[PDB]
Parts: structure tokens; sequence; C-alpha cells
């Protein structure tokens, strides 16, 4: 693994000692470079994990999401430039070596064997996201943006250490294999429920659950591109990541203490759905979108099937990459007019006739067109949840209705039925917002004929 | 049905096409011997509607409708479609006269052309179809049930009864439609005409009462 | 009422600027563009017909439960074309 | 850019200074100026509207905005995000309200009660079941291929 | 060169379309003449349905109550 | 028809419930008058994969049906007698349960009423 | 001859029958004439900044701007808790998801006491 | 679904559903004649006139022009504004 | 039947050219709606002929290959089956949207 | 709600109903003669008190009128196809581009039709060319410190173009 | 683009429906229609355009003859 931390290392100097006109290429090459290096690493086999080191080791739910990762930077570093290229040259190289660290602690936080290790990275995932969004968040209130977003994440995740360093000094080391492999359930002592809590609670300050979604929109309209990208799809995707693992533990009561989260994911979803049929801020709708996604996955890690693993983690992917995406589209028009509100950028059918073909085909992925692989997760997991309850598919169906009523909004309401002719000054399509929707949208498809690969552990 | 609808569907388009896209059966009244072709068309169509006896319609519509009277019904729908037969009867019939033999209501500077090989070949292909597919495609099947056959009295008659007296009835219609009194609206005609209610009441309650919820409740 | 005068002669200048538009828009310089520099059915219904055939021989009948038949109904008059034996005839008819 | 005070904090209240500022603000009518009024659900200090709006304005007018009825300078009631037309219609109904909504729950209603009639009564055309040759087809249904022979037979009638 | 429109008259036919609408009816009719005769009897139902069984007690098997 | 009005406006005891038909027992009018011969070898029914509710009566003129429209497949208009003389033998057999119907029918009624009104 | 036409809140009321459009006094007069003038300056302002040819970008309406500063950053600015927005808050946000909560309670403690009798149709019910 | 309308040929046709209607002459027809002066018919059948141009064209005109055609020129300029006459 | 399979799977794959011909094709055809029209042309006379083999003997049969996520106790392949319906329907409405193309082709002669 | 005044009148309002009256009857009556026997009918109804010195009794009558018109409309009004409401409603809104595009074109399209950009860029030469000082020295200076109406004058004072028409003139074609 | 105008004084309206009417409106004591519109609409090609079961009744006029033939046949 040391053989992907050590090139991404020597991937920042490379951005220091390169001259202007000579980081881009070289950054670019180099991280689709990593890409490939990253594509090789898919071996993972029958028993087990495996184990790239005494310390870092690679089970089945990280390998997708880590060269999801490695695949996503490339794209991130096209799509940030025209925002910050008429910046200043060594603001420019700063930004790239801060997007550069931030992966490296990515595949720290992915690659994690012990716990206490992955708290580490989570939190050092964290940091440059932080800086990220506040030095270049474009807007006014990105202070009030990046307060809410560092206060949120840290005040939900600091019990989390207490309660790991606790289970850390009563069952031995924290080695994901002798977290099993020694596992013993715990009754229904109120100390159980408050370690449960503390653990359960701070990775659902980090999915979102419903309460605490507001986390999001502010931290996400008021973002650049890079930043909005990486918080949505690897923060989200990695906090459902680390609590898939530590669910492991802590089994025997989570049938008893998981009913009010269950609930609250399951109202919250119908209500953010709701939310997000109404509102201006284009931007934002694909945050709510996210919440919306985030509590069906929530509802998917609650319950215990293997069916829920693997809609799961199907829908994970698949989300991540429609999210991604879409920002990605929300800042194109965002390049065309300087609004960001919803009704004003209209038309667009005649103008730039073929963004429409990727406004459509987002639009379509993000109403889980069939063979897509959000419909995948989706469907396993209401599947699984039909065989939790006779009852809970009136509300997944109830998602299904409104995700595609907002989600067909999206689409007809910026790109559909009349310009308003006092716009004028709309280039046509440059070649790389195209470049930037073919590198999202080959794999979605390719993964599409052939899914067995993102499948989770239990596969 | 499938070849029936698709060659009235067609011959629709054909008489819209040739009229300015107009569409609208007031502003088109007599089109009959404006080319025949489509008028020719449109009659077999609308009289293949109910199965004038026996053409392709006549099979399925009329042995559901004699199958359905012998069978444990529910006593309710027999008489839903003995009403809808007629009802589509009496539509059609008025399609018909309202279409192509009133007298011509349309505006000047005609343009109508259908000498065209293409759409004569549709219609052509069409009416060939519906005349004899069904016949054909109903005479080679496995039987797949045991055809019942064994109808009583006044029982097997009904469906010619019920087509004819719908002939019938949109014919006194149009005889008093050719009057002048300039009668009134008496709600059953506004029940009739005007969708009834349930999509000015559904597309207008069920989108206000959503997103009165997502304001007031959901968002701020 | 009626039109204003400099309603109607502000109309009338851009009746001669629209009619001076439209006749432009029709651009007729007698060259409008310039150019600057048996096989369908026989393609179609034999080489995808061919490349399926050859597929539904081999690889799919080496996949073992793979395309199968609801069987050919015997019936009590015929023979077996395999390998051949008669099915016994039915019985008596009587009192149609 | 964009002046500081082109933002609205609060209420109505004073009458002589906020209502003559917020006229100057908005650009309304003085005296059509309407707060909402201030029960404390948000909502600032932004108009009340005639509420419809937009299966009125009577598309010849020829404005600016030609699927919205802008015309630039309206202060845009605030629910407008429901109210583009591709959204909810408005219209003034050929009928009532009252009289659409009676007529339509009584003729479902006693539709679905001839339904609930024709439930209790069926037809049949007056023949009895049929006769199955091998006691009522067995060894065809389920299974049971040597558990239990289940005799019963006809007769010729 | 084609057909031309006119103003507030009776439109003119060529022969072709005129000749093959009339043909399009008359053959549709001419088929629903020679099917209604030729085998079928689809208004009927072949067999003659009977009356209530055959009203014939002391047959079907009763006892004389 | 209007024996169903019957059956629903008056006295429902001497019209007959159907789907419970069979209620009194056998041969109280008949008795010896049975054959049901059923010589249409299931057997054989069975190895001409025949369809539930087809594996019945008048079952051999099904088979030989299905024979001759196998061994004369493009004469697309040759078995028509045999089709013609299957729906002869359901017509007879639809006319025997008309006949099981009213049969019992009046049986329950002349019975019925006839203790009933001289006891 | 007519109910002389109740109206709704969805239903709107038309033009012709008003019946205030036929008492006009100096005072309607006065209105229109001032509505027509703010209109009238209105486009004309609009008119001259959107024919100019040198002018590249877009007309940039305060309206649209206001109305959505309005709508969205001034909610928070202005509020009191009153006893109508504490109940409607408090109502609409927590009563369905006690109400769903305590009905999943019912139907969970159903299948858990149902499938611990044994008596459940789980002879094969592997895809859990 | 594309005629070519031509200036003659609609003066043409706005005069023909002129001289067809019942209380004018067909002798005193003028183009540049008034609604009010010398043709002397009233405002009623003036706008029964505009809804005939509108029943034959297609389209209705507004009422802030209804006030003020009076004469067959504007109407045919007016028609000329509604199709943009030109090839 | 080899004969069988082959022509339904050909069936199948006649509507799977055009489409990708001009996303491939980048020199725009003229002759595409004749193009369009001869293929849908030529499906259907392959979907006649089985059908009336169908109805000839029987011989009634299921194609099913390519499984993908064969997970657990159950898998999904593309699969599907000529059984009288999903038999001799697919004429019916080959035919229909063949009168459709012709229809097509001229009333959307302007566009 | 119309840009010359602030309301109609009480005549345009009169003939507003007169030209719905008119139109309804003809969306309720076939055949057209009793159509027309009909609206001289009608028109002999309007006839019987046109000539009312008084006022209130007339806006009385139009109110009553308005009433057994209402409750005598028809379902469907015939509204004609290209109209608002009607079956086009911009139908053919696919092909009406904007003109402020088709100058964001390749040089290689632009050496495909010379002519036209050739004779549109003299256009917008003439657009730029009285744009400042005539255009904004009309607007700046006729009206009072409040416009207080929507039409705008001419440019008759000696040459050029009048001003605010490039979105006027420049428009679809309404049939492409 | 030449049209020819079929012309006025032409119609000369007397199509018995609109005549009729105009009868019975003058009886009534009006006689101010509309007027010689709609004679292109009542005359012409037009002018009794047949009766709903004439369309019906069309359709053996080529099909009682193929009829017998076929029943000689
Ligand atoms: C549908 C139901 C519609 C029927 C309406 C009910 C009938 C009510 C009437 O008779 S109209 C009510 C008031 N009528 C008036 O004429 C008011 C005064 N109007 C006039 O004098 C006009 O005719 C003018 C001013 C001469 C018009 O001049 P234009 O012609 O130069």
């Amino acid at each position: 693994m040391l053989k992907y931390i050590i090139p991404t290392m020597m991937l920042m100097p490379l951005t220091w000692l390169s001259k202007n006109s000579m980081i881009w290429i070289n950054t670019t090459l180099h991280s689709l470079l990593i890409s490939l290096t990253s594509l090789l690493l898919l071996n993972q086999f029958g028993d087990n994990s495996l184990n790239f080191s005494l310390t870092f080791f690679s089970d089945s739910l990280s390998t997708p999401l880590l060269i999801l990762t490695m695949w996503l930077l490339p794209l991130m570093l096209m799509a940030s430039q025209h925002h910050l290229s008429k910046e200043n040259l060594a603001r420019k190289k700063l930004f790239i070596s801060m997007l550069i660290l931030l992966q490296l602690f990515l595949i720290m936080t992915f690659t994690a064997t012990e716990l206490i290790f992955f708290y580490i990275m989570f939190e050092a995932t964290l940091v440059p996201t932080l800086i990220i969004i506040t030095r270049w968040g474009n807007q006014t209130e990105r202070l009030n943006a990046g307060l809410y977003f560092l206060f949120y994440t840290l005040a939900g995740s600091l019990p989390l250490l207490v309660a790991l360093i606790y289970i850390q000094n009563t069952m031995g080391s924290l080695n994901f294999l002798i977290l099993q492999y020694w596992v013993q359930p715990m009754p229904n002592s109120w100390s159980n429920t408050f370690m449960w809590l503390a653990c359960m609670m701070a990775f659902m300050v980090k999915m979102p659950l419903y309460g605490l979604h507001l986390w999001l929109p502010k931290a996400h309209v008021e973002a650049p591109i890079a930043g909005s990208m990486v918080l949505a799809a690897i923060l989200l995707k990695l906090g459902g990541y680390g609590m898939m693992r530590i669910t492991l533990l802590l089994n025997p009561i989570t049938d008893f203490m998981a009913y009010p989260f269950i609930m609250l994911s399951l109202w919250g979803m119908i209500m953010t759905s709701s939310i997000c049929l109404r509102q201006t801020d284009l931007k934002s709708l694909i945050a709510y979108s996210s919440v919306s996604h985030m509590a069906l996955v929530i509802v998917a890690i609650l319950i215990q099937t293997p069916w829920s693993y693997m809609g799961a983690t199907a829908l994970m992917i698949a989300h991540g990459l429609t999210s991604s995406m879409l920002f990605c589209l929300a800042n194109s028009n965002y390049e065309r007019v300087h609004s960001r509100t919803m009704i004003l950028a209209r038309g667009l059918q005649t103008l730039l006739p073929l963004m429409a073909a990727w406004w459509l085909l987002a639009s379509l992925t993000n109403l889980a067109l069939p063979p897509s692989i959000n419909l995948i997760g989706e469907l396993f997991v209401v599947m699984s949840t039909f065989s939790w309850s006779n009852i809970t598919i009136i509300l997944m169906g109830l998602n299904m209705v409104i995700t595609a009523l907002y989600s067909l909004y999206m689409l007809i309401t910026t790109q559909r039925g009349k310009h308003t002719h006092h716009i004028n000054n709309i280039l046509p399509s440059f070649t790389r917002e195209n470049a930037l929707m073919s590198l999202h949208m080959l794999p979605l498809l390719l993964l599409s004929l052939n899914p067995k690969i993102i499948l989770g552990p239990l596969y | 049905h499938a070849f029936f609808k698709a060659m009235l569907f067609m011959c629709s388009g054909s008489i819209i096409h040739s009229l300015n896209d107009e569409q609208d059966i007031r502003k088109m009244g007599g089109l009959f011997k404006a080319m025949p072709f489509t008028t020719t068309a449109l009659i077999i169509g609308s009289l293949a509607l109910t199965g004038m006896p026996f053409l392709t319609g006549f099979y399925s519509k009329d042995l559901i409708i004699e199958s359905a009277n012998t069978s444990y019904t529910n006593a309710w729908a027999l008489l839903m479609t003995l009403v809808a037969t007629s009802f589509t009867a009496i539509y059609s019939t008025r399609i018909i006269f309202f279409a192509l033999l009133g007298q011509p209501r349309f505006p000047t500077l005609i343009n109508i052309n259908e000498n065209n090989p293409f759409l004569i070949n549709s219609i052509k292909r069409l009416l060939i179809g519906s005349l004899f597919a069904g016949f054909i495609i109903s005479n080679n099947i496995p039987p797949m049930t045991i055809p019942q056959m064994t109808m009583p009295h006044y029982l097997k008659m009904t469906a010619l009864t019920v087509t004819i007296l719908g002939f019938i009835l949109a014919l006194e219609i149009s005889n008093t439609t050719h009057y002048l009194k300039f009668n009134y609206p008496s709600n059953t005609f506004k029940f009739s005409n005007l969708l009834g209610y349930y999509p000015t009441i559904m597309h207008r309650l069920t989108p206000y009462m959503n997103l009165t919820m997502s304001q007031k409740s959901a968002s701020s | 009422s009626g039109y204003t005068p400099d309603e109607k002669l502000r109309l009338q200048q851009l009746r001669e600027l629209r009619r001076r538009w439209l006749k432009d828009q029709e651009l007729s310089p007698r060259e409008p563009v310039l150019p600057p520099r048996s096989i369908f059915a026989f393609t179609h219904v034999l080489i995808p017909v061919w490349i399926i055939h050859y597929y539904l021989k081999y690889h799919v009948t080496t996949k073992p439960y793979t395309i199968v038949e609801k069987k050919p109904r015997i019936f009590p008059g015929d023979t077996i074309l395999e390998t051949g034996e008669v099915i016994p005839p039915m019985k008596e008819f009587p009192d149609q | 850019s964009h002046i500081t005070k082109d933002m609205l904090p609060g209420p109505y209240p004073k009458t002589p200074e906020e209502r003559a500022a917020a006229a100057k603000k908005y650009n309304m009518r003085v005296e059509d100026y309407e707060p909402y009024p201030d029960d404390g659900m948000g909502y600032g200090d932004y108009p009340k509207l005639p509420d419809r709006s937009q299966q009125e304005r009577d598309p010849w007018y020829d404005w600016d905005h030609p699927d919205l009825r802008l015309n630039w300078g309206e202060p845009m009631h605030w629910d407008l995000d429901m109210y583009i037309r591709n959204r909810v219609d408005t219209s003034p109904t050929p009928v009532n309200w009252n009289l659409m909504c009676k007529h339509l729950f009584g003729f479902v209603a006693f539709m679905l009660f001839m339904f609930w009639v024709g439930e209790t009564y069926p037809t049949y055309q007056p023949v009895g079941p049929k006769q199955y040759p091998y006691n009522n087809l067995y060894l065809e249904r389920g299974g049971d291929p040597n558990k239990e022979p289940e005799p019963v037979v006809h007769y010729e009638i | 060169a084609h057909i031309e429109p006119r103003y507030r008259q009776f439109p003119q036919l060529t022969r072709s379309q005129v000749i093959q609408a009339e043909f399009f009816s008359a053959t549709m009719w001419f088929w629903i003449l020679w099917r209604f005769w030729h085998d079928s009897d689809a208004v009927l139902g072949h067999f003659p349905y009977p009356d209530p069984s055959q009203w014939t007690d002391e047959e079907l098997g009763i006892p004389p109550d | 028809g209007a024996h169903l009005a019957r059956r629903y406006l008056g006295d429902a005891s001497v019209e007959p419930e159907p789907l419970r038909m069979p209620t009194f027992p056998p041969d109280y009018g008949f008795p010896e008058r049975k054959e049901r011969e059923m010589v249409a070898t299931q057997q054989e029914m069975n190895d001409a994969q025949l369809v539930l509710q087809q594996r019945d009566y008048c079952a051999h003129y099904l088979i030989r049906f299905l024979k001759c429209k196998r061994d004369s497949f493009p004469n697309f208009l040759a078995c028509k007698h045999e089709q013609h003389d299957w729906d002869y033998c359901e017509h007879l057999d639809y006319v025997k349960r008309m006949k099981e119907f009213e049969r019992e029918r009046r049986l329950l009624q002349r019975k019925k009423r006839r203790e009933q009104r001289e006891a | 001859s007519f109910p002389k036409y109740e109206p709704s809140r969805l239903a709107s009321l038309p033009t012709t029958l008003d019946p205030a459009e036929y008492d006009i006094s100096s005072e309607t007069r006065k209105a229109q004439a001032e509505r027509l003038a703010i209109r009238s300056r209105l486009k004309r302002e609009y008119q001259l900044q959107y024919n100019d040819p040198s002018r590249r970008g877009v007309v940039e309406d305060p309206a649209l701007i206001r109305w959505t500063c309005a709508r969205s950053a001034n909610v928070y600015p202005n509020f009191r808790p009153n006893t109508k927005t504490s109940l409607l808050g408090a109502l609409f946000g927590i009563g369905p998801l006690i109400f769903w909560y305590y009905v999943f309670k019912t139907d969970r403690d159903r299948k858990e006491k149902l499938i611990q009798e044994g008596k459940l149709d789980r002879t094969f019910n592997i895809s859990y | 679904d594309a005629p070519p309308l031509t200036l003659e040929g609609i003066k043409d046709r706005v005069l023909y559903v002129l001289k067809l209607y019942d209380k004018i002459d067909p002798e005193k027809l003028s183009v540049n004649s008034h609604f009010m002066k010398d043709l002397g018919l009233d405002s009623l059948d003036q706008v029964e006139i505009i809804m005939a141009m509108e029943d034959e064209f297609g389209f209705e005109i507004p009422d802030i022009d209804a006030e003020k055609l009076m004469c067959p020129q504007e109407i045919v300029d007016y028609i000329a504004d509604k199709k943009d006459v030109y090839e | 039947m080899n004969l069988f399979s082959s022509l339904t799977l050909v069936t199948l794959i006649l509507l799977t050219m055009p489409i990708a011909a001009i996303n491939f094709n980048t020199h725009k055809f003229t002759n595409y709606p004749l193009y369009v029209k001869t293929t849908i042309s030529c499906a259907f006379i392959t979907s006649m002929i089985p059908t009336m083999m169908f109805i000839h003997t029987g011989q009634e049969m299921i194609i099913s290959n390519w499984h993908w996520l064969t997970i657990q106790t159950l898998k999904l392949s593309l699969s599907f089956k000529m059984d009288f319906f999903s038999m001799m329907f697919v004429p019916v409405a080959l035919f229909v949207t063949w009168s459709i193309m012709e229809f097509s082709m001229w009333y959307m002669h302007s566009d | 709600f119309l840009p010359s005044a602030a309301y109609l009148t009480h005549q345009q309002k009169v003939l507003q109903l007169y030209k719905r009256a008119l139109r309804h009857l003809e969306s309720r009556c076939v055949h057209r003669d009793k159509y027309r026997y009909f609206a001289c009918l009608l028109r002999a109804r309007f006839d019987e008190h046109k000539n009312e010195k008084d006022m209130v009794k007339a806006t009385q009558l139009l109110r009553e009128a308005e009433k057994e018109f209402w409750h005598g409309q028809h379902p469907q009004p015939y509204i004609f196809p290209e109209s608002p409401g009607g079956t086009s409603y911009e139908r053919y809104e696919c092909y009406k581009v904007p003109e402020w595009c088709l100058d964001d074109w390749h040089p290689s399209e632009k050496a495909m039709y010379p002519d036209y950009f050739a004779k549109r860029e003299q256009w917008k030469k003439l657009r730029r060319e009285s744009w400042e000082r005539e255009v904004k020295q009309l607007q700046e200076e006729t009206p009072v410190g409040g416009p207080r109406t929507e039409a705008l004058p001419p440019a008759r004072k000696q040459g050029d173009l009048p001003p605010l028409w490039w979105h006027i003139v420049t428009r679809p074609r309404e049939r492409p | 683009s030449k049209m020819e105008l079929p012309d006025y004084k032409q119609w000369k309206i007397e199509g018995t429906p609109l005549e009729t009417v105009q009868e019975k409106l003058a009886a009534r004591g009006l006689r101010d229609p509309w007027g010689r519109n709609e004679a292109w609409r009542y005359m012409g090609g037009f002018a009794n355009n047949v009766s709903f079961v004439g369309a019906l009744l069309k359709g053996f006029k080529w099909g009682f003859a193929a009829f017998v033939v076929a029943v000689g046949a």
C-alpha cells in the first residue's frame, strides 16, 4: 500500500518545483497514472481481506471507494480552473498541494487497520476541506459555513475517541480481525447504550442524519467545486464506511436501541425529498438529494442484513458519482451566469445542444434509471427493509415518487421552455466541461454492465 | 385494438396536417369528398369500432361481452359494459358526423393534398391490416380456454342491439343538432364536457397542499 | 379610439426597418452553402444472424442450464420420431 | 453591487417611516403595502399579493418575461416557485369548487356502493360445476404421487 | 407543378385517390358480405341453446314426492 | 337473465346456490342410470401435454384435433369438422350441466314445498 | 339564473363578474393612472438599459435579487417565538415523527413475537 | 404548413371579405376608406368586421388595437405585423 | 431449434445498429429515415417466421444467458421467453411502428 | 391591466363582453345559419337600450349581463389554434432561436455564409452608431420625473431609428 | 402568389338554412344579419353533403356486384 502512499507524497514537490504552464500537465498526468496504479489493486478474494502490512489492509468495502477517490482526483483538478486561473501562481500551487494532501489523508483513512488510526486520519481528512472552502468560499457567508462545518463534525466526532479508547483498554488491540475473532456480546446496561450512542451518533453526524442535516447546505452552496465534490462524495461515503466497519461490535443491543434512528431517518427522508422540491439556489438541491440518499443509506446500515449491506455500498458508490457529476454541471451553469438561482437561467435546449444530454443523463441516474447502479442499490435496500417490516414500503415508494419529481424539476426548470433573452453572454460549450462529463459517465455505465465488483464484503 | 387505433390516429393526423394543424372539430365540419381516401379510412376505423358484424373488431369486443355475460359476474359490470358499448357507439357516430358529413366550416385558401406515396402506403397497409389480421390471428390460436358458445336468447343478440341503438341515438342527437333553439347547460353536459371535475380538482388541490406544507412547515 | 400620429410615424419607421431586415434574411446569392471537400438485407439478416447462430450453438450449450423447450406435445395416434414406437389410440366414442 | 439598505429587517412598526421606506424599497403603492403581519413565522416584511395572479395576467400585454408574466420590477409574491405556470394553475373555474367536489364525491361513492351491491350479488348462467375426469383432476395438481387417492366420481345424467 | 390551392370553392380531386378510396370501402364491404355468408354465422352460436335443462321431471333423476 | 332476477328478488330457497350445487344425495329418482365412460386414455392425455381445465370430458376430440392440426400444418384451413364436432360435444356437456342444475332446482323446490305445504 | 359563482382558493375570480369594476370612483382612476405611470417608468428604464449595443452582461434585475434575499437569507432575522409558531413547529415537526415511530414499534413487536412463536412463513426466507 | 402570404394577396382577401359583407356597397368600397366617416357604419358592426378578420386568419387581435383600426389599410398593416409578410 | 432462437435473437439485434451508427457517424446521412424504415421492415420479415413456426408446432422455448450478480441463493441473467404473447405480439408492434415510420417520414418533413 | 391607460373604459368593457358572447355563441352553435340568426338576435338585444343617457342603470345592466353570460358560457370556448390556451401556444418554438446567437460560430461556417454575416455586421454598426446620443437623449429628455406611461416617442427629429427597437425588430419569424 | 379573387356579388346567399332563418328573424322583426358570407360554406361542392346513414350505405355500390360474383364463385 506504501506503493500508493509514497507517489501521492511525491506528487506534492512536483507541484512546487514546476513553473507557470508546467504544474498542470504534471499534476493531471501523474494523478491519472496513480489512477491506473490503484486500478491494479483489485485482487481481493474469498476467505478474508488482504493485508498490505502489519499496518495496512483492504476489505472489499474499501477497494471501490479507494479506486473512486483516485479516479475522482484528476477530474476534480481539471474541474477547479477558470475560477482561479486568474488568481496568483503561489496561491494556485497551494490549492493543488492542498488537494494532494487531502487525497493522501483520504487514502490513509480508507486503508485503516486500527480505529484510532482511523480517527486520526478522519479528522486529517477534515482539515484540508475547511481551508479550501473558507479560502475560496466565493460568497459572503463562507465564515459561517466553515464554522458550522468544523464545529458540527468535531463536536459530534469528539466522544467517539473516548468510546474507542474504552474499547481499546477493555478488549485488547483494535485490529479489525482482533476486533473480530474476540468480540463478545454486551448486554443492555445503560453504559452500553451510551457507548453505542456515542459511536453511532458521531457517524450519524457525518452521514448526516436528519436532525443534523443543516450541517450540509451552507457547506455546499458556499464552497468551490473541488471542496464540494470532496465533501459530498468522499466524506459522506467515508462516514458510511466507518459505520460499516464499527457496526461489527455491539450487535446484541442495536436491535433494542436502533428504533428512534430508523424512524428519524425515514420521516426525514420524506421531509428532505419534500424540501428539495421548491427551493431556489439550484446548487442546494443536490445537497438535499444527498441527504435523502444518505438517509436511505442509514436505514440500510441499521438494518443488519447482507442484502442491506450490498445495497448500501452500491448506493454509496452510485450516489457519489451522481452527486459529484451534478455538482460539476451546476458549476458549469454558474460559470455561464453569475446567479446561482434556479428560475433565472432558462432555455438552453437550443443553445449548447449537447450539454442537455449530460443534464438528462445525470437526471436519469438520479431518477435511478434501471440498468444503472443507483437502482441496484435502492432496490436491494427496499428488499431488505421489506423483509425488515411489511409496512415501510410506503415511505420508500413515496421517496421514489418525490425523488422522480424533484429530479425532473431540476431537469426541466433551468433547461426547458424559453431562454430569458437578456442573457447574451454564454459561450458555446468548452472541450473541458465535456471532458469532465465524459470522465464521469463512462465508468458509471461500465459498472452498469458489470457490477459484481462494487458489492460489499457480504457478496 | 393495436391495428385499429394506430390506423385511426394516423388518419386523424392526416386530416390535421392537411388542414394547417388546426385540429379542432368545430372549424372542421364537412370534409367528405375532400379526397375520400381519408374519409373512407376514418369510416372504416370508426365502424370497426363496436365491430360491424363481423370484422376484426367484432371478435374481441363481442366474444368478450358475451363471455362476460356467460360468467359468474358481479351483476353491475355487465350493465357497465352495456352502457359503455352504447356510449362508444354514440361518440363514434357523432365524431364521424361532425368530422366528415356535415357542412364544410373551415377557413379559406384550402391546401388539402393527399396525393402522397408514403401516406397512401401507410393508410393502405393499416386498413389491409385491420380488415384481415383479427380473423387471421383469432383463427389459428391454440385453444387455451374452453369457449362457451351456448348462450340463451336475447343475450347474444344484445351486442348488435346495443350498437344499433347507439347508432340511432347518435343519429337523433344529430337531427336535433340540425334544429335551432340555443339550449342551456344542464350540468350533466358540464360533467361530461369538463373532464368531469377530476383533473381540475386533483391538479389544483394536490399541488397546492404539498407545497403549502413545503413552504410553511418544511422549509421556513 | 385610434392611434396617435406619433405611434403611426414610429410604427412606419419600424415597418421600413422590419421589412429591410426580413428581406435581408432571405439569403440568395444563388449559392447558399459550399462543400469544403441488396447490401442492406444481405449484411443485416446474414452477419448478425451468422454471429448469433455461432453464439447459440457453442457457448450457449457449454453453459449447461440454458435455453430449454417446453416439451413438444405428443398425441395418442402418433409415434416417436426419435427411436420409433406408437402411442395407443383412444377408445370408443359413441353417442355424439 | 447592492445596497445594504436594500435588504429588509423587521416588520411594519412604526407606520410613517417604515411604510414610507417599504414603499420606496419594494416599489409599490403606499397603502397597498401589506405585511403578513408579524406572527413570528419569519417572513421578514415581504408583501402580500392577491395570491393567484398567474392564470390571471391575460397574455396579450406583451411584457418582458414571456413565460412568467414578469415586468422586471414587481415585488414578486412570496410563493412564486409554486406559481410558475407548469406548477399550479389557479384558473377561475367554469362552475364552482364546492359543486365540483360534492358531485365528484357523490358519483364515486355511488359507483363504489353499486360495486359492493354487485359483489354480494353475482350472476351465473345456470350450470353446475365441470365434470373433471380423474378425481377432480387429481395427480396433476400440486403433487401427491402415491400419498392418498381421493375418490370422487361423476354419474351420467 | 403539383396541385393548386383555391379560394372558397370546392377543391379538385385527382382520379387516383378517389378511385382507391371507393375501392377500399367497397372491398371492406365485399369482405364483410362474403365473410357473413360463407361459413359463419358468428352472430349466432351454431348450436341450439336448450330450455331449462329439459323441463322433464321423472327424467334426470327424482323421486315422486 | 330473469332467472337471476328471480333468485335475487324472490325466495332464495328454491333457487339453488352456485358453487354449492351438490346438496341432495345422488340417484334419488334415477336408480341405476350411470355410465361415465371416459375412454379418453388419461395416460395418453398426460403424454400429450394438455392443459389443466382441459383434462376433462370430450378429450379425444381435442386429441385428434391437435393431431390433425400438427399433421396438416400447411393445410391452414383443414381441421374444421373435428373442431365443429368437439364444439358439439362440449355443447352436449353444457346441456348436461344445465340439466344437472334444473334437476337439483326442481328437486329442492317441489320436494321442500310439497313437504312444508302438506306438513 | 345563476348562483353567482362562489369563489375558492383555487378557482380564480375572473375579470368580468368582479363586481367591483363597475363602482368606478375617482380613486380607482387615480390608482390606475399611477399604476400605468409606474409600469411606464420601469419599462423605460429597462428598455434603455436593454437595447444598448455595448451592454455585454445581463440586465441584473434588483427585483429578483430582492425576492431571493427576502426568501432565503431574510427569514431567520426576523423572528420571535410566538404561540402560533411554536405550536405549528412542534405539531408539524414532532407529530408525524413520533407517530411513524410508534407504528414501527407496533409492527416490529408483532413480527418479533410472531417469529418467536415460530409459526411464520420463513420456511425459506434467505434474502433477509 | 407554410403557404406564402403577400401584400397584394392579403389586400385581395381582406377586400373580398369586406365586399361579401351585407350593408356596404361594392361601388364605394375603397382601400383608403373610413369605418366612421364615409362608410358610416357603427362601432358594433366595425367590431363584427374585426371578428371576421380574427375568424378568417386564425388569431385574436387585442382590444388595445380594436379601438383604433377603423380603416382597411391599417387592417392589412396589422396582419402584416402579426405575420411579418415577406418571403 | 437453432433457427428459432437464432431468428428471435436477430429480431432483437436488428434494433441495435442505427443508434450506434449515428452515434458513430458524424457525417449526416440523407437516407436516415429510409434506413430506419428498412431495418424495421427487416425486423418484421425476420419476426414473421418463428411465430408461424410456433403456431405450426409449438416448441415453446426460453433463452437465458450472461448472468451478472449471481450473488446469494438467487441469480439473474438476461433472459427472455418465447411463449405465445412475447412470441406472436412482436410482429404486430413492428408492423404498426413500421407504418408509423412511413407516416412520420411524411408528417415530420419540415424539421 | 393594460399598457395604454389605467383601465379599459366602460365602452371597451361592454365591447369585450360582446366579443366573448359572440365567440361563445360560435362555440355553442354549429351549422352557422342558426348561428347567424342568434348573432343578429344578440345584436338586437344590445340594440334594445343602447341609447341610455343614464350611466348607473347601464352598468347595472352590464353586471346582470355578465351574470347571464357566465351562466350561459361554454365548457370549451372556441379558442383558435394560434392563441394562448389554444392548440398551438408557440407550437414551433423549437426553432425560435434568439439572434444574440449565430455570431458565436466558428469562422468556417462564417465563411460558409459570407454576405449575410457582412450585412449583419453593418446592422450591428448601425445599432451602435446611433445608440448612445439620440436614443439615450430621447429617453432622458421628454417625460416627467416619473414616466407614468408605457409608450415611447419615435425618432421624428431628423434622421435615424426610433429608440429601443432591437429586441422588437429582431424576433423569430413565428413559422420557421 | 396570385389568387384571382373569386369575387363578391356572386354568392347571393339563398342557402336554405340561412334564408329560412332570415325568414324567421324577419318575422321576429330584426332583419339585420351578417349577410352573404357563408354561401361558400353552403354551395359549390357543398349544398347537401350527404346524410349520416348515406356514408354507411356507401359501401355496397361496388360491393354488391363483387359479392354476387363471389356467391357465383
